[PDB]
C-alpha cells in the first residue's frame, strides 16, 4: 500500500525518477501501437528467443530502468550507461505478461514504427507497471491544468 | 494493460 497522492507522485517522478532493477528480454518491431495480444504475442517470441539463446550459453542483458518525466530509461547495469531512452510521448501501450510476474513490456515509437520492449524485472513486475499508469495519468492531469512545467 | 493517454502517433 503505497501513496499515490498528486504531491508524492511527483516527488516520486521528478528528476531521475525511480529505479527498478531487471533483464532486457529484447525489443521487437510490431504492426501496431496496442493490443494485447499484440504484446503477448511479441512477449512469447522474444522469450523463444532468449530460450534459444540461454541454451548456447547465453545471458539476458543486466540493467536497471527507470521512470520519471523523462519516460521511460534502460541504463546497462554494469557500467551504468544509458542504453534506450523511450519519452512519455512515444510510449502507447503497457503490457503486463499473462504467463510472467516478474515480466512485462511496452510498446513505443509513432506510427509505422511501432516495438516492444521486453523487460524481466529482478522482483514483481506490478510495481513498476502501476508507476507507469500513475506517471501517465499524472501528467495528463497536470497537462489539462497547465502546470506540468511547474512540477517537472 | 493500459493505452498511455499523452501517447502522440505523430
Amino acid at each position: 500500500g503505497q501513496d499515490r497522492s498528486e504531491a508524492t507522485l511527483i516527488k516520486r517522478f521528478k528528476g531521475e525518477g525511480v529505479r527498478y532493477k531487471a533483464k532486457l528480454i529484447g525489443i521487437d518491431e510490431v504492426s501496431a501501437a496496442r493490443g494485447d495480444k499484440l504484446c503477448q504475442d511479441s512477449m512469447m517470441k522474444l522469450k523463444g528467443v532468449v530460450a534459444g539463446a540461454r541454451s548456447k550459453g547465453e545471458h539476458k542483458q543486466k540493467i536497471f530502468l527507470t521512470i520519471s518525466f523523462g519516460g521511460i530509461k534502460i541504463f546497462d547495469e554494469k557500467t551504468g550507461a544509458l542504453q534506450h531512452h523511450h519519452a512519455v510521448h512515444e510510449i502507447s501501450y503497457i503490457a503486463k505478461d499473462i504467463t510472467d510476474h516478474r515480466a512485462f513490456g511496452y510498446v513505443c515509437g509513432k506510427e509505422g514504427n511501432h516495438r516492444f520492449v521486453a523487460i524481466k524485472t529482478a522482483q514483481a513486475a506490478e510495481p513498476v507497471i502501476l508507476d507507469l499508469r500513475d506517471l501517465f495519468q499524472l501528467i495528463y492531469e497536470l497537462k489539462q491544468r497547465e502546470e506540468l512545467e511547474k512540477k517537472a | 494493460n493500459f493505452d498511455n493517454p499523452v501517447y502522440r502517433k505523430t
